[PDB]
C-alpha cells in the first residue's frame, strides 16, 4: 500500500552493489501480464545500470522449490503474478529476520481478492496494490485491528460475537470469486510516468501486456483506450511524413478485428479460424460456412480473393473494406469486430496489430521447442519461454514469425479439434454448470499446456455459449496423454456478447479448494492459478460426484 | 515514358532507399554480383509492398509493361554502382519470387490472364537451348540509314522508315547482342488436380540466368506470367513468360554440385559416422511404414550411397552401385517400399513397367514426323542416370531391351545404333528388382531358379538377390498387426517416430540430402585384407555351391558375384565417409549378402 | 585451461586415450608449463581468458541447463537450468568458457 | 614519463606487435612501470569500493568507469604478450640459433622477458622431450641433429624482413632526414629505386628497407 | 597462440583501437575519477562542449548522463562535396577522418539520437561514398605490383578487412620476382 515512487526509490537503496545485488525478480510465471511488464521492468532496470538475476519459474510449489533453494545475501526481492491469495509469510516462514529487516520482496498482480496477510501485516511486502485497489476494503481494517488483539461472561460472548460478526465479515471476503483487475503493466507504466520517461516501445509494451488478456473480458481495458489513446495522442512522432520512413517508423490507431491472423494470413482463414465468427455464425456446421460465402456475395469478394494472401489484395478492396464491412456484416450480428485499437509499425517489414502480435506469444508458450518427466516437461514450457522473451524483442522479429505461422498451427489444431467435439456432442448441461471431458484424441501433448486448453475453453465457450440462450454456465474441461493419468482440467468462465453488466468472479477457484478441502486424493494443487489442477482418472469421477455437491455457485 | 521515368526514379529510389537494419540488401546484392557477372537481382515482393504499396498496385496491373521498365533503372543503378565515369555493360536480368499465394493449375484459364501466378507443377523435359535478340542494327537495302533496334521482353516486326520500301532492312548479324531460351515443357504436379483425367502440361520460357536452372523431370516452382500467342479463333497458344523461377526444395543439386556449405553439415554428417547406430539408423529412416523386414532394409540403403566405381586405365571401368531383388510373395512390402525407395532418390524414376509410365523403358528414338530427322526422345534409364532404378513387374519388362537393362547395369551404357545416330549413352543407374516371382510360393518347392523368365543369368546380372518369404508365423505377426492399427489412425505409430526424431531418428528429407553429400566425395576403397577375406569366403561360397551341386542340381554364383559383394563393402563404407574399410566393416556386407547365398541353397 | 579453476586438463581435449601418449605425457606437461605462465604473472592473466575485447559493460547470460551454483567466488549468483542475467563483462568470462553461460 | 604516453606506446609495441614480421624487443623499461602501475589502483579501486560500504548505514559511474578502465587497459597486454609467446615458439630455433652465436644482440634481459626466456627454453626443451622420445630413437645419427643440414633447411625461418606490410608514416619533424618534395624519406630498396615518403603518405613495401624507421618510430604499421 | 587471425587485426578488435580517440560531448552531470589515461576532469560543465575519449562517452550516454556532439565532418552537405571530390578525382581517394566507418555504426547504434537526419540519408551517402571508394579501391588493384603501394588515403577499416589479400599474395610476387635471379 505505497506510491511507486517510495518503494522505487527505496529499492534503488538497497539496488547496486559488487558482486550483485542483491535483488531479483521472479517472473510469474507463463502468464503474459508479466512478460512485457518485467521487460519495461527490465529495460528500467538496464537503464539505472543495475545487475538482476532473472527467474521464469512455473509451478505454484516451485516457488517454494527456489525461494528456500538459493537465496543468500539478497537484499530485496520482486514477484509478479502471485500472492495474491496465498501468503508466503506462512508459505516460506519467515520469522523476522533483523524492523528495517535484511530483505525487501516486491509482488506484483492483478488477480482478487487480495490475502488478508497482503496489505496489513507489512514484513516480506511492501503490497503493491497502489493505487488500484484502496479500496476499502474497510473489511481488512476490520480483520485487524478490530480482530487485534482481541460480566466477563457475559462480555465474553459479546467480544465473541462482535469478533464473530468480524468473522462472519472477513470470511466472506477471502471466500470470494477470483478474478483479474488490471493488466500490471500499465501500473508500471504510470510507475514510469511518474517518474516521467514514456517510450514509444514502453508504451506499445503496454498494449501488449494491456492486450495480452483482451480475449478476456476488459474491463477496464474499455477504459485503457482512453489511458492509451490518449498517451497515443501524447506522442507526436512528427507532424507528417518523412516517408516512410524506414525507422520511426511508430504506431497508429486502425480499423482492429477480433477475426484472427488477418495481417499475415488469408481474408478467409481470417474469418474461419477467428473467435467472434466461431459461435456468432456457427463455424463447425458447413451451413454457417456457404452462410459465408454469402458474406463475400455481398462482399463483392471472390472465394479465390478468401483464399488469397492479404498482401496482394487488391489496394481496392483494402480501401474499401471497413465501409464493405459496415455496408454487409451489420447483417448477421457481426457488427461488433470492428474496433479502433493500435497497430506498431515495422514499415518496411510490415505492420501488426497489437491484438495479433499477442497470438504469436502465446504460441511459444507450447510449442517451439516418474514425476520427474513432468517436471522436466514443464521446465521445458520455462525453457520455451524464453524465446518469447526474446520475441518480444523486435531485434530479430525473425523469429517471432515462426511462433506466427505456429498460430496457425495451433488454431488449426483446435478449430478442428473443437468441431470433432461438437459433431460427437460432448456437452453434458448437468444442472449448476455445463462441463466437458476428453479422454483421447489427436496431439494431446499438446494439451498438456495449461494455455492451449485456456485458449481451448476459451474458444468452446464463445462457441458453446454466445449465448445460446439462456442463463450462461461456467465451464471445466480434462484431458489427458500421459503420466498415468495427471487429467489436466482448468475452471472456466462465460463470456458476455459485448453487452458485461458484471465482474461474474470465477466460484471454482473455491470450489476446487473446498474439494482439495475434501478427501483431496491425486488432487495436485501444483498448478499456480486456482482455476486449473492436476487430477487421477481414478479420483477425477469421484471428483467430479463431488464436483458436483456441494455446488457452490 | 516520362511518367514511366518517374516510375524509373520511383526505383532507383527502391534501391537507393531501403533497409533491412542497416545494409540496404539489394544494393549489396548488386556489387556483389557485378563480380558474379550475374547481372541480375532476386527481389522480394514484400520488401516492395513494405517500400511502396502503390508501385506494385500498378505492377501487378500491367507488370508486362513495366518490368522491362523495372530493369532499365536498375541497369542504371549498376551505372552508379558498378563503376565511374567522366563498358560494355549489359542489359541486366531481374528475376522475382515471393511467398505469394499458390494456385492450381487445372483452374487457369482466362482471368488472371496476363498476371502473376505462383505454382508448381513439374518439368517433363527441356527444350533445346534457343538464342534470341537483344541489340540489333540495320542498314537499309535502299537508301541506307542505319537503323538502330534494342529489341526488348516482352510478336514485332522490323519498323520500315527511314520507295524506300515496303520494308527494307535486314539484320547487321555482325554487331548484334543476344540471349538463351529454354521453352521449358512443363507439367502439374502428380497429385491435383486430375480428376478423372490425364496431367495438362503447360509451356513456359526461361531466358539468360534463368537457363538450364531446372532439370528435366523435378519438382519445381516458377512464378511467370499468363499469356499469349498465336503460333501456328482467334485461338492463340496459352503459355507463361518466365520470372523468376525458384527450385522446389531443394532442388539445387545440379551440378557438382551444392551445399553450400551451411557448415553444420559436416559435423552433422561427421557425427553420423561418429554414431554406431548411423547404418542402422538409417535402417530405420527407411521404412517408418515398414516394422521389420530388417534385412532388405539393410540392403536398400547401400544402393543409394553409391559403390565402388573405379575407372582404371585402359576403358575397363566396373559398376556402382549393383542391384537387388524383392521378388517374394505379395505381402513383402516391396512396393510399398519402393515407393519408399524412389522418395528417397535425390533424383530417379519410378517404373512398374514395361516402362513408367508410359516410358519406352529404354530410350527410343523416334522421328519428328515434322521437318523429319529422327531425335532420341529420351528414355526413363537414361533421365535417372546417376540415379535410383525402380522396377516392378519386372516379370513382364520388355523383352528386347530387357537386354538393354541386362547391359546398361553393367556397362553403365545403352548403345543405339538404330537409325542415324551411333552415340553409346550413359546410365549409370542402379537397379532393384521388385518384381513379383512366378507363382508365389510355388517356385520354393521347385527350382527356384529360371524363376525369372527363361535364364539364370538375370541373378547374375544382378547382385543382391533376396527371396522374402514370409510364413503365417505367430507373434512377429501380432506385433506388426499391432503396429498396424497404429499406422493407421492416428498415426499412433507416426507419433512415436517423431520422439525417435528428438531422440535418435533421421528425418530423411534429410537423407537425401545425405546420400547426395557423400556421393559426390570421392570412392572409398577396402584395404587388403578383407579382400583377401572375400576370397576365402568366396572360395568356400563358390565350393559350397559346386558341392551344393553335387547333386547335379541345375542353378546363383559367378565373378560378378563376389565382385558384386565387393561394392556392398564400398557402398556401406561409402556411409562412413572414410576412405578405408575395416575387416568388420565389410564382414557385415558379407552376413548382408550371406541369405542370398542361403537363396541360392534353397 | 579452461577458466576459473581450470582446473584440470582431465576430460578436457576429449581425446584422451585417442592421442598417443608419448603426446599424453607431453602435453599435460605443457599445460604444467603454462600454469607457471599463470605464476609469472601477476597481472592478473587470464592470458588463457580474455582473448575478446570488452563491450560494454554489462550482458545478459541465459544458463543452459547448468547447475551451480560454483558461484562461491565473488558472489553467489544461483545457476538454475534456464536462468538469465544483467552482469558486467568479468564475471562472464570463466562460465562462458566454462559452457554454462551463453548469451551476449 | 606521461602515463598517457605509456599506453600510446604501449598500443605502438601492440599495433606494431601483431602485424610485425617477426618478435622485436621487450619494452620492460616503460611496461615495468606499467604492470606495478596496474596494481596501484587496482588496489587503490577497492579502497574507495569497500569505502563505498561505510556510506551504506550514489555515484558508482566513475566507480565501475575506473574498474572499467582496468580490464580494458589489462586486455591490451594480454595480445601483445601471447603473440610474442607464439612467435617464440614459431621461431624458438631461430632465437637459440642467435642466442648460441655472439654477434650481435641476444635473448639477454634484451629481447625477452624473463618469462619469455622462461617459456622459451622450457618449451623447446619439452618440444625436444616430445620429439626425441617419439621420433628420435630411431634417430640416425646426421639426423640426430634438429637445425640446418644444409637443407631444406630448416628453422633458420623466420627472419624474414622482406615480407610485405601496411604501414602509416609519423615524426616529430625538424621542421634530419627529411629530403622533400614536400617530406622524408628514404631509402633506396635493396632491388630498386628510392620511392620515396612522405608523413600523409601509408606506404607499403618490405620490412626490412623500413625497419629502421620502426625503430626510428618514423613510421605506424 | 592466438591462432586468429593472426597478423591482422579483427574488426573487433580495430574497433576497440578507434574507441580510444577523443570527441567533444555535452554533459548532463555538474571521486575523482582518477583513472590513467584520463587526465580530465574536475566536475565537468553540464550542456557544454568539452572533449573526453569516446569510449567513455558511449557508456555515460548509456546512462544518457551525456550527450556526443556530431562530428564536425559528419553532415550531409558535407558529404557532398567530399563524394564529389571523389568522382571527380578517379585515382585519389581524396580525405576523411580514417576511424569514420567503425565512427559510423559506433554512433549509429546509440548516439542516433543526438544528430539531426542521419537516419536514411548518411547511412545511404556513406554505403554510396564505400561504394565509389571500394571501387576505387578495387580498381586500383590493378597496378598491385612489387614492390611499391601507396594506398595513400584508406580506412583501417577499409584497409585491415581487405588486409590478407594484398599482404599475402604480394609476398608471393616479390618472392619469386627477386628471386629469379
Ligand atoms: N511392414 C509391413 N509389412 C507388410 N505389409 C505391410 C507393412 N506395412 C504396411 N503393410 C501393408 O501390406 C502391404 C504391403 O505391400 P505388399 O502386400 O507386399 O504388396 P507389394 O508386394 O508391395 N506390391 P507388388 O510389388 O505388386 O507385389 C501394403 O498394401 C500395406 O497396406
Amino acid at each position: 500500500i505505497s506510491q511507486f515512487s517510495e518503494a522505487y526509490n527505496k529499492i534503488l537503496r538497497n539496488s547496486s552493489s559488487h558482486s550483485s545485488c542483491q535483488l531479483v525478480i521472479f517472473v510469474s510465471c507463463l502468464n503474459i501480464d508479466a512478460l512485457c511488464a518485467t521487460k519495461m521492468l527490465s529495460l528500467l532496470f538496464k537503464k539505472q545500470l543495475v545487475q538482476s538475476q532473472i527467474v521464469p519459474i512455473f509451478g505454484y510449489s516451485e516457488l517454494r522449490r527456489h525461494y528456500s533453494q538459493l537465496d543468500d545475501n539478497i537484499n530485496s526481492l520482486l514477484l509478479v503474478g502471485f500472492g495474491g491469495v496465498i501468503d508466503l509469510e506462512a508459505f516460506l516462514e519467515i520469522d523476522p529476520q533483523e524492523q528495517s529487516f535484511r530483505r525487501d520482496i516486491y509482488v506484483l498482480d492483478a488477480h482478487r481478492p487480495w490475502n488478508l496477510d497482503n496489505i496489513f501485516g507489512s514484513q516480506i511486502i511492501q503490497c503493491f496494490d497502489d493505487g488500484t485497489v484502496d479500496d476499502t476494503l474497510g473489511e481488512q481494517k476490520e480483520a485487524y485491528y478490530k480482530l487485534l488483539e482481541l460480566n466477563d461472561l457475559s462480555k465474553r460472548k459479546q467480544r465473541k460475537k462482535q469478533i464473530h460478526e468480524y468473522e462472519g465479515v472477513l470470511e466472506e471476503y477471502y471466500s470470494q470469486g477470483t478474478t483479474v483487475v488490471n493488466s500490471i503493466s500499465a501500473q508500471i507504466y504510470s510507475l514510469l510516468s511518474a517518474i516521467g520517461e514514456t517510450n514509444l516501445s514502453n508504451l506499445w509494451l503496454n498494449i501488449l501486456g494491456t492486450t495480452s488478456l483482451d480475449i478476456a473480458y476488459a474491463q477496464v481495458y474499455n477504459r485503457l483506450y482512453p489511458l492509451l489513446q490518449d498517451e497515443v495522442k501524447r506522442l507526436t512522432p512528427s507532424s507528417r511524413n518523412s516517408v516512410k520512413t524506414p525507422d520511426t517508423l511508430t504506431l497508429n490507431i486502425q480499423p482492429d478485428y477480433y477475426l484472427f491472423l488477418l495481417r499475415h494470413s488469408s481474408l478467409y482463414d481470417s474469418f474461419y479460424y477467428s473467435n467472434y465468427v466461431n459461435a456468432k455464425l456457427s463455424l463447425w456446421n458447413e451451413n454457417g460456412k456457404k452462410r459465408l460465402h454469402k458474406m463475400f456475395a455481398r462482399m463483392g469478394i471472390p472465394l479465390s480473393t478468401a483464399q488469397e494472401t492479404w498482401l496482394y489484395m487488391d489496394h481496392s478492396i483494402k480501401r474499401e473494406l471497413g465501409i464493405i464491412f459496415d455496408k454487409n456484416l451489420d447483417r448477421y450480428g457481426l457488427q461488433d469486430i470492428i474496433r479502433d485499437g493500435f497497430v506498431r509499425t515495422l514499415g518496411y517489414r510490415g505492420s501488426i496489430s497489437a491484438s495479433e502480435f499477442v497470438e504469436a506469444l502465446t504460441a511459444l508458450l507450447e510449442v517451439g521447442n516418474s514425476a520427474q518427466k513432468l517436471t522436466n516437461l514443464r521446465k521445458r514450457w520455462v525453457s520455451n519461454f524464453w524465446l518469447s522473451w526474446d520475441a518480444l524483442d523486435d531485434r530479430k522479429v525473425e523469429l517471432l514469425n515462426r511462433g506466427i505461422q505456429l498460430a496457425q498451427d495451433l488454431q488449426r489444431a483446435i478449430f478442428n479439434t473443437g468441431v470433432a467435439i461438437l459433431e460427437k456432442k460432448l456437452i453434458k448441461h448437468l444442472r449448476i454448470y455445463r462441463l466437458c471431458v476428453l479422454q483421447d484424441g489427436p496431439d494431446l501433448d499438446l494439451y498438456r499446456n495449461p494455455l492451449t486448453l485456456l485458449r481451448l475453453g476459451n474458444w468452446l465457450i464463445e462457441c458453446c455459449a454466445e449465448s445460446e440462450d439462456k442463463q450462461l454456465l461456467p465451464m471445466v474441461l480434462a484431458s489427458i496423454d500421459e503420466n498415468t493419468d495427471t487429467y489436466l482440467v482448468a475452471g472456466l468462465t462465460p463470456r458476455y456478447p459485448r453487452g458485461t453488466k458484471k465482474p461474474i468472479l470465477n466460484n471454482f477457484s473455491m470450489a476446487f479448494q473446498q474439494i482439495t478441502a475434501e478427501t483431496d486424493a491425486k488432487v495436485r494443487i501444483d498448478n499456480f492459478e486456482s482455476s486449473i489442477i492436476e487430477i487421477r482418472r481414478e479420483d477425477l469421477s469421484p471428483f467430479l460426484e463431488k464436483l458436483t455437491l456441494s455446488g457452490l455457485l | 515514358d516520362d511518367d514511366n521515368t518517374e516510375i524509373i526514379k520511383s526505383f532507383k529510389n527502391f534501391i537507393l532507399e531501403f533497409r533491412l537494419d542497416s545494409q540496404f540488401i539489394y544494393r549489396d546484392q548488386l556489387r556483389n554480383n557485378i563480380l558474379v557477372k550475374n547481372y541480375s537481382l532476386t527481389v522480394n515482393m514484400e520488401h516492395l509492398i513494405g517500400y511502396n504499396e502503390d508501385i506494385y498496385k500498378k505492377l501487378s496491373d500491367e507488370p508486362s509493361d513495366i518490368i522491362p521498365l523495372f530493369e532499365t533503372a536498375i541497369t542504371q543503378v549498376a551505372k552508379r554502382i558498378s563503376i565511374l565515369s567522366r563498358n560494355s555493360l549489359p542489359t541486366f536480368q531481374l528475376i522475382l519470387n515471393s511467398n505469394a499465394n499458390q494456385i492450381p493449375l487445372r483452374d487457369l484459364d482466362s482471368e488472371h490472364v496476363s498476371k502473376i501466378v505462383r505454382l508448381s507443377g513439374i518439368i517433363i523435359s527441356t527444350s533445346v537451348l534457343s538464342s534470341r535478340a537483344t541489340y540489333l542494327s540495320i542498314m537499309c537495302r535502299n537508301c541506307r540509314h542505319t537503323t538502330s533496334i534494342t529489341i526488348n521482353n516482352f510478336t514485332v516486326s522490323l519498323p520500315r522508315s527511314c520507295n524506300c520500301g515496303p520494308d527494307p532492312y535486314i539484320i547487321i548479324h555482325e554487331s548484334s547482342k543476344f540471349i538463351d531460351q529454354q521453352f521449358l515443357k512443363l507439367q502439374e504436379i502428380p497429385e491435383l488436380v486430375p480428376v478423372g483425367e490425364m496431367p495438362r502440361n503447360l509451356t513456359m520460357t526461361c531466358d539468360r540466368y534463368l537457363t538450364n536452372k531446372v532439370i528435366p523431370g523435378t519438382r519445381v516452382t516458377i512464378v511467370g506470367i499468363y499469356s499469349i500467342y498465336n503460333s501456328k479463333v482467334a485461338i492463340r497458344t496459352p503459355y507463361i513468360k518466365i520470372l523468376g523461377i525458384q527450385s522446389d526444395v531443394e532442388t539445387s543439386s545440379i551440378w557438382n554440385s551444392v551445399t553450400m556449405f551451411t557448415e553444420e553439415e559436416e559435423e552433422e554428417f561427421l557425427q553420423l559416422s561418429r554414431n554406431p547406430k548411423l547404418y542402422e539408423i538409417l535402417t530405420n529412416s527407411i521404412a517408418p511404414s515398414i516394422f521389420g523386414n530388417e534385412d532388405i532394409k539393410k540392403a536398400i540403403v547401400c544402393l543409394l550411397m553409391g559403390g565402388s566405381k573405379k575407372i582404371l586405365p585402359d576403358g575397363m571401368r566396373l559398376r556402382g552401385d549393383i542391384n537387388v531383388l524383392l521378388l517374394g510373395d505379395p505381402g513383402t512390402a516391396k512396393s510399398q517400399l519402393l515407393k519408399f525407395v524412389e522418395k528417397v532418390s535425390p533424383i530417379a524414376v519410378y517404373t512398374s513397367g514395361k516402362g513408367s509410365s508410359a516410358a519406352g523403358l529404354t530410350a527410343s528414338v523416334q522421328r519428328d514426323p515434322m521437318t523429319r530427322e529422327f531425335y532420341l526422345e529420351g528414355g526413363a534409364m537414361v533421365l535417372a542416370d546417376g540415379g535410383v532404378v525402380c522396377i516392378d513387374e519386372f516379370d513382364k519388362m520388355r523383352d528386347e531391351d530387357r537386354v538393354a537393362i541386362h547391359e546398361a547395369m553393367e556397362q553403365q551404357t545403352i548403345s543405339i545404333a538404330k537409325a542415324g545416330i551411333t552415340t553409346v549413352l550413359n546410365s549409370r543407374t542402379s537397379v532393384l528388382a521388385a518384381a513379383n516371382p512366378i507363382y508365389g510360393r510355388y517356385d520354393d518347392l521347385k527350382s527356384p531358379g529360371d524363376n525369372i523368365d527363361f535364364q539364370t543369368t538375370i541373378l547374375s546380372r544382378f547382385d543382391m538377390i533376396f527371396i522374402v518369404k514370409d510364413d503365417h508365423n505367430e507373434e512377429r505377426d501380432i506385433s506388426i498387426a499391432n503396429h498396424v492399427i497404429n499406422i493407421h489412425t492416428g498415426n499412433a505409430n507416426a507419433m512415436q517416430n517423431q520422439q525417435e526424431e528428438n531422440g535418435s531418428e533421421i528425418s530423411i528429407e534429410k537423407m537425401k540430402r545425405y546420400i547426395t553429400y557423400c556421393r559426390l566425395k570421392c570412392a572409398p576403397r577396402l584395404s587388403p585384407q578383407a579382400a583377401e577375406k572375400l576370397s576365402s569366403n568366396f572360395v568356400t561360397i563358390r565350393k559350397q555351391l559346386l558341392i551344393n551341386e553335387l547333386e547335379s542340381t541345375e542353378r546363383p554364383i559367378t565373378i560378378r558375384q563376389l565382385e558384386a559383394i565387393i561394392r556392398i563393402t564400398e557402398s556401406l563404407a561409402k556411409l562412413e565417409l572414410s576412405p578405408i574399410a575395416q575387416e568388420r566393416h565389410v564382414d557385415e556386407a558379407i552376413r548382408l549378402f550371406q541369405a542370398s547365398t542361403m537363396d541360392a541353397a534353397s | 585451461n579452461g577458466l576459473d579453476l581450470m582446473s584440470s586438463i582431465t576430460f578436457s581435449q576429449q581425446d584422451t586415450n585417442n592421442l598417443s601418449h608419448q603426446e599424453q605425457e607431453y602435453l599435460k606437461e605443457y599445460c604444467d608449463l603454462i600454469t607457471d605462465l599463470k605464476s609469472g604473472d601477476l597481472v592478473d592473466i587470464d592470458l588463457s581468458g580474455s582473448l575478446v575485447p570488452p563491450s560494454d559493460v554489462f550482458i545478459d547470460v541465459r544458463v543452459l541447463k547448468d547447475a551451480g551454483e560454483i558461484q562461491t567466488e565473488y558472489g553467489v549468483f544461483n545457476l538454475i537450468k534456464d536462468s538469465q542475467f544483467f552482469v558486467r563483462q568479468s564475471d562472464v568470462e570463466r562460465l562462458i568458457q566454462q559452457g554454462y553461460l551463453q548469451k551476449i | 614519463v606521461s602515463p598517457q604516453q605509456d599506453f600510446s606506446d604501449l598500443m605502438k609495441s601492440w599495433k606494431n606487435e601483431r602485424c610485425s614480421p617477426e618478435l622485436l624487443p621487450y619494452p620492460h623499461q616503460l611496461m615495468k612501470r606499467l604492470l606495478n602501475r596496474i596494481s596501484m589502483q587496482s588496489q587503490l579501486i577497492e579502497n574507495i569500493s569497500m569505502g563505498f560500504l561505510d556510506m551504506q548505514n550514489e555515484s558508482k559511474l566513475p566507480l565501475l568507469c575506473m574498474e572499467t578502465e582496468l580490464e580494458r587497459l589489462k586486455f591490451v597486454i594480454r595480445s601483445y604478450i601471447r603473440c610474442r609467446l607464439s612467435k617464440i615458439d614459431k621461431f624458438s630455433l631461430y632465437l637459440r640459433q642467435l642466442n648460441e652465436d655472439e654477434n650481435s644482440l641476444i635473448s639477454l634481459t634484451d629481447l625477452l622477458s624473463k618469462d619469455e626466456i622462461k617459456y622459451h627454453d622450457t618449451h623447446s626443451l619439452i618440444w625436444l622431450k616430445l620429439v626425441n622420445d617419439s621420433i628420435l630413437k630411431y634417430m640416425p645419427e646426421e639426423l640426430q641433429a634438429i637445425n640446418d643440414t644444409e637443407g631444406s633447411v630448416n628453422m633458420i625461418d623466420e627472419p624474414d624482413w622482406n615480407k610485405f606490410v601496411f604501414i602509416h608514416v609519423n615524426g616529430p619533424p625538424d621542421g634530419e632526414n627529411e629530403f622533400g618534395k614536400p617530406c622524408y624519406t628514404v631509402t633506396i630498396p635493396d632491388l630498386k629505386e628510392e620511392v620515396e615518403l612522405t608523413i600523409g603518405s601509408i606506404y607499403v613495401m618490405r620490412y626490412e628497407v623500413i625497419r629502421d624507421l620502426l625503430r626510428d618510430d618514423k613510421v605506424a604499421l | 597462440l592466438p591462432a586468429h587471425l593472426q597478423q591482422t587485426f579483427s574488426p573487433e578488435e580495430i574497433q576497440f583501437i578507434v574507441e580510444n580517440e577523443p570527441i567533444k560531448i555535452f554533459p548532463r552531470i555538474t571521486w575523482q575519477l582518477i583513472t590513467t589515461d584520463d587526465k580530465a576532469l574536475n566536475n565537468m560543465v553540464a550542456m557544454r562542449s568539452t572533449e573526453v575519449v569516446l569510449w567513455i562517452a558511449l557508456l555515460l550516454k548509456q546512462q544518457s548522463k551525456c550527450s556526443i556532439v556530431a562530428p564536425q565532418w559528419l553532415t550531409t552537405k558535407e558529404l557532398d562535396r567530399k563524394i564529389q571530390y571523389e568522382k571527380t578525382h578517379p585515382d585519389r581517394f581524396s580525405e576523411l577522418p580514417w576511424n569514420w566507418l567503425v565512427l559510423a555504426r559506433i554512433l549509429f547504434n546509440k548516439a542516433k539520437d543526438d544528430f539531426h537526419d542521419p537516419i536514411h540519408e548518411l547511412r545511404g551517402k556513406i554505403q554510396d561514398l564505400r561504394e565509389i571508394r571500394q571501387i576505387k579501391v578495387l580498381k586500383g588493384l590493378k597496378y598491385l605490383n612489387e614492390s611499391h603501394l601507396q594506398l595513400d588515403n584508406l580506412s583501417l577499416l577499409e584497409i585491415n578487412e581487405l588486409r590478407p589479400f594484398i599482404t599475402e599474395i604480394m609476398d608471393k610476387l616479390r618472392e619469386i620476382h627477386t628471386a629469379s635471379l
